[PDB]
């Protein structure tokens, strides 16, 4: 069992509002007939992309936009010393399907993730049109043959290699379709939650102290369960046939981010900067989520955290024994517990867990 | 005949309008909409149950003296619209955000249904 | 077929300041179970039949807001709790979102705090029946009534 | 005094054919003759190629269908329709080649919650006995469904066997009474017909011919 | 008995494993109550296109049908319709090795769709010998068809178990291959409260900012999958065929039902959940246990436990009343158990598959 | 798996010495220290801990005296036996505020109070009922006790 790597995270948050509705209400979801506070998987993804850790260890994130009129200026700024403006314009025009007018505002069909590396690569490839003129469709047919060569430039993307992208217009609809490679679930609380409401006011220094109607902000604490899953082969493919070890390094970065990164919503005013209390990683031939460990909403004994850990471990034992799974399984917990069973190796620190992942579960 | 047809179509449009209002919402006083298309799958139910009632009576009425048949028809269609409305709205009626909307949607529903009586 | 009469309300009106003081001083309906004046009050209706106990706990708990918090008004159908709380104008709809999302004892608490703040006028038997069941449709209907009345009086 | 075989059709979803050459594949409120013949055919193990056994089975037996309305918690649950959006990837472009479309779409109506009690009897020109049919519906050779393979049974086909003069009188012996009945045999005091194109033209696959049900309404 | 019944109770975390043409969850009214549905085609594709299927069925030892083995039988089943020379010609064009050359391994029975197709070929080469177009000339016009059957003669178990591949070079009525496993629509055991995810799309160049709005329906729930296997049909379409082999395939079907999940929105919702219960029972007639949840299950401590309970309690009173007989085995992750014995309790799934593989004998 | 009425009978028949040893005890936990208790309670529940607490309570109540708790079988017309609340009410010596304080007590304290009440009341009751309420001794049982007392006084 060594194609899919499964990441399970139990993380408790102090009173906050990490993800909102269209009525500025806490995102929720019904599980096991009970209301759970929810964090969007898109929210977690973006929280990862725009994180400092990602910038330090993985690289630059993709630039998602529809505004090609601004994007042409950006690309002209970052690629102007390497290419001519007409070539860049023809490049972006070919990829998007729209025309670069030097106008004030021209938009694309939808929000698109652009990585400057592959765009520079496309500038180099469209510079072959400066050579013996191939028709644009001809050049397209040439590029169709070697997609791996395009995916090599996606190592400056990765978030695209992890989350994928879809194009509707331009040349990107035939060259830029990325499928894999990371499947992440919506973070839901392991227990039933009755959300509290902050009834706030706004003191007017030129009128107050006086009467005023009040405002509302829905907030809540809770033990969230995050799940992620990485298809190593698909990641290797998405990076242009990259080595497995590299994919595992990226995987460890994903582990760390999933264990530490928290969406920055309402953090200036609520500040729920809490680390994960449990992180388990297991290799498998088939993806496996332990959400059904909380299908029966956990009830508080000494908080929601400990019975969540306990329920998680119990359900993992039941599933593991029932379906005869054999990892490659390691668990990291802050709390002292009675977890089990061999060989779900206990890691004292998170870094030892990440190291255990880098060495393909054998360490 | 024209009256029976227009009655059936009238109740149809009542239900569809109600559910569409439940979908899109009411912007003026900031009532949020569900964001789902339930009118189309409910109209099919309405139609399926209507094929049993309207052609059947329309085949067997004494046109000279049969407005009371049209009246019981109105009653049956009314009940049908109520039932289908509540059924279509049921899975989304657990979030206050949407309950506040379905209050008004139901209100407009009963407005139209009230306007269908002679 | 056994219904709790409106007499209870009247009884609550006519009860002395001492026992009413003992009753008002309560956080939860189980603590209402704790005090004797409650049993003396609710026996005729009555308490000794477990089918009625929960309903009585809710009703008496709501009445425990005060002697003249819930103002009875005769009616086609009388003013409902939603319509009442809406007509009061003091209640914010978010707190009713809370009320509909609350669980067990909590909701009753939240309800009581509302009544004291609202001083509502309503047909008591309606509220009595709704408290008798207090299912999902009672909650939903409450919110509907409130929202619709507030929207209709703005 | 005819011998009747009484069967039950009780899936959570059901589908009974109606005239169609398009993607939208509709259903009726009750089973079709072609459907029931295909059902018994499946039970008996009749392949699609041999016209002989098909013809024999079709000429041999006749049906009567009763619509059983569902009652649970002394509440009536009327029948309802479904519209399944059913796509195919890599479907046939042509009947001969290996060329295919990326995606085709079809719409398929289903029937929930429907249950039926069906009484079948032998024609005078019968080529088999009711015992063979009983033994067949008790121990089928091919998977029985109603009437798409997606739709399984929740109650065994065989419900019983009886002696009676009318198919109605035969149906009365079994529990869910009061449903409408569509038979191929007429009963006194009953008039209404119901037209349907559900008699399989066996000589010519795969098309159907017009026929009519006798309608009986109870209470 | 001829039929194998597979019943699976599996819980799914918040997701959307099946959409309609308007990006909404597929549903179905059962017992007057709305149930979330996962179409049978979605499940059957999720199985047929899975890697486990490709390993245990895509590469089975019985996938290759050698025509040289079917020399004699094809001669006596088509001797009524065609001459021997025509048959030998066809086999020589299809294999394509003429010699006979008896393999010393002449089969006893033949798969129906095989004789169905090669009969068509016999007809074609007959009218081709009447026209007459020479072997090369006609082999040119029958290229796609010949290749089309050649690829099918290497996928015996796939066709036998799942049916033809929606674009197989089949023409004759016998070429319409059904079964051998029937997959039912997976419906929820309970009434579902559907949630509506309200998402946005952030523009990195105007974060001020006008938000791109969107909605998507999702819901968690306990689904009841049902499937059945016709062993006789599976043996006939591999004919062949020993019952033990058919059982060995049936085990694969059990496993796939207990594990495989559709890939709809699994990249964003990730409902990679395993089955919390799976029971297998032999019978003379296939029966779904859907009416166990005809009355919508209501949550006591989640939906899973009362679903297990409802299932078992239904099986207790209903099982003997219907023609279920024996034998039956159940693998679950939580008590209680059905009060009735004659339903062996299996600790692991592998023990259950081993139980199926031994024709249900203990 | 249930404790019989035999215990009561046993308590009736036990000699004065051991009864003296048991009677002079302040708390139910202090009852564990003396051996005569173990000898008395040995047949019924030890070593199955599920009954232990309950037994500690029961004997403690019985420790009030040899003939303090007077047992009376339920009449065929009564359908249910006289309850502890009804008993304390019928005695007429008990003031309701001490039963209020009884419902407000926690753990050992309540038993301390309860015994003190019995000695002052000399109540008549159906012993299996009191035993049953003492086995669980949840909040509902307490509140039920108060129900019986207050309701008995108000109704009669």
């Amino acid at each position: 069992m060594s194609n899919f790597i499964n990441i399970h995270v139990l993380i408790s948050h102090s009173p906050s509002c990490l993800n909102r509705d269209d009525m500025n209400m806490q995102k929720d979801a019904i599980f096991g007939g009970k209301r759970r506070v929810r964090i969007s998987s898109q929210s977690l993804k973006r929280a990862m992309r725009k994180s400092g850790y990602y910038a330090q260890n993985i690289g630059e994130s993709s630039l998602r936009t529809i505004h090609l009129a601004q994007l042409r200026d950006v690309l002209r700024q970052k690629l102007g010393e390497r290419f001519d403006q007409k070539i860049i314009d023809k490049t972006l025009a070919l990829l998007s399907g729209k025309s670069v007018d030097e106008a004030e505002k021209i938009s694309a069909d939808a929000v698109t993730p652009w990585v400057v590396g592959e765009i520079a690569w496309f500038c180099e490839q469209v510079a072959k049109a400066e050579a013996d003129n191939l028709d644009d469709k001809k050049l397209l047919k040439v590029l169709k043959e070697d997609i791996a060569a395009i995916r090599v430039n996606l190592q400056q993307g990765v978030d695209i290699a992890l989350s994928g992208r879809m194009a509707t217009s331009g040349m990107m609809t035939e060259l830029g379709k990325v499928d894999g490679a990371m499947s992440i679930a919506h973070a839901i609380t392991t227990h039933q939650v009755d959300s509290d409401i902050d009834w706030f006011t706004a003191v007017d220094d030129l009128q107050e102290q006086g009467s005023a109607h009040l405002g509302t902000q829905e907030f809540s604490s809770g033990v969230f369960y995050r799940y992620a899953n990485i298809n190593l082969a698909q990641l290797q493919e998405n990076l242009g046939g990259a080595s497995r070890e590299q994919a595992l390094e990226i995987a460890t970065h994903v582990v760390h981010m999933l264990a530490t990164e928290v969406p920055g919503a309402k953090q200036r005013t609520y500040a729920a900067f809490n680390p994960a209390d449990m992180v388990m990683v297991n290799f498998s031939d088939m993806p496996l989520s332990m959400a059904n460990a909380f299908e029966k909403a956990v009830k508080a004994k000494d908080g929601f955290l400990q019975p969540s850990i306990q329920a998680f471990n119990q359900y993992w034992d039941r599933v593991a024994n029932g379906y005869g799974l054999n990892g490659a399984a390691a668990q990291f917990s802050l709390s002292d517990v009675d977890p089990i069973t061999a060989q779900v190796k206990q890691m004292p620190t998170l870094e030892q867990l990440k190291s255990w992942v880098r060495n393909n579960g054998e360490a | 005949i024209n009256e029976i047809v227009t009655v059936g179509l009238g109740y149809k449009t009542a239900l569809r309008k109600a559910l569409y209002t439940f979908a899109e919402g009411f912007k003026n006083k900031d009532f949020k909409g569900a964001g789902v298309s339930v009118h189309e799958t409910a109209e099919r139910h309405f139609y399926r149950q209507s094929e049993l009632l309207i052609p059947d009576v329309l085949a067997n009425v004494n046109f000279s003296q049969a407005d009371e048949v049209i009246a019981d028809l109105r009653d049956k269609l009314h009940q049908l619209c109520e039932m289908l409305f509540n059924q279509s709205v049921a899975p989304y009626a657990h979030h206050p955000k949407l309950i506040s909307t379905l209050a008004l949607a139901r209100a407009t529903l009963y407005k139209h249904l009230r306007e269908l009586k002679p | 077929d056994e219904i709790d009469a409106m007499a209870l309300y009247r009884a609550w009106q006519q009860l002395d300041n001492g026992s009413c003081a003992q009753i008002r001083r309560v956080s939860e309906p189980d603590e209402l179970r704790d005090i004797p004046a409650f049993y003396r009050l609710v026996q005729p209706f009555g308490w000794e039949n477990p089918r009625h106990q929960q309903a009585l706990l809710r009703m008496v708990f709501c009445l425990s807001a005060g002697k003249n918090v819930i103002r009875h008004q005769d009616k086609t159908t009388g003013i409902s709790l939603g319509r009442a709380l809406a007509n009061s104008g003091r209640i914010n709809e978010r707190r009713i979102f809370q009320l509909i999302r609350a669980d067990r004892t909590a909701d009753m608490v939240q309800l009581r705090r509302l009544l004291t703040h609202a001083e509502p006028v309503l047909d008591w038997p309606l509220m009595a029946r709704m408290l008798t069941w207090w299912g999902k449709r009672e909650r939903q209907q409450l919110l509907e009534d409130f929202v619709l009345t507030t929207n209709k009086n703005a | 005094m005819r011998s009747y075989l009484i069967l039950r059709l009780a899936g959570p979803m059901q589908a009974w054919g109606q005239p169609t050459f398009e993607g939208t594949r509709p259903t009726g409120r009750f089973p079709t003759r072609s459907g029931l013949l295909g059902l018994l055919g499946a039970c008996l193990g009749i392949q699609r190629d041999d016209t002989s056994s098909l013809q024999a089975l079709s000429e041999s037996v006749q049906f009567a269908v009763r619509c059983d309305e569902l009652i649970l918690d002394d509440r009536r649950v009327s029948v309802t329709g479904l519209r399944d959006y059913h796509t195919v990837l890599g479907a046939r472009e042509d009947y001969r080649g290996l060329k295919s479309h990326e995606t085709i779409q079809t719409w398929r109506e289903y029937l929930c919650d429907a249950s039926f009690t069906v009484a079948l009897w032998l024609t005078p020109h019968a080529t088999m006995v009711i015992s063979e049919l009983e033994k067949a519906v008790l121990k089928p050779r091919y998977t029985p469904y109603l009437g798409r393979r997606s739709c399984p049974l929740t109650h065994p086909l065989f419900l019983g066997t009886c002696q009676a003069s009318d198919p109605q009188k035969a149906l009365l012996n079994y529990e869910p009474v009061g449903g409408d009945i569509y038979s191929e045999e007429s009963v006194t005091g009953h008039h209404l017909k119901f037209t349907a194109r559900d008699e399989p033209m066996i000589t010519l696959p795969r098309q159907f011919a017009s026929r009519e049900w006798y309608v009986i309404k109870g209470g």
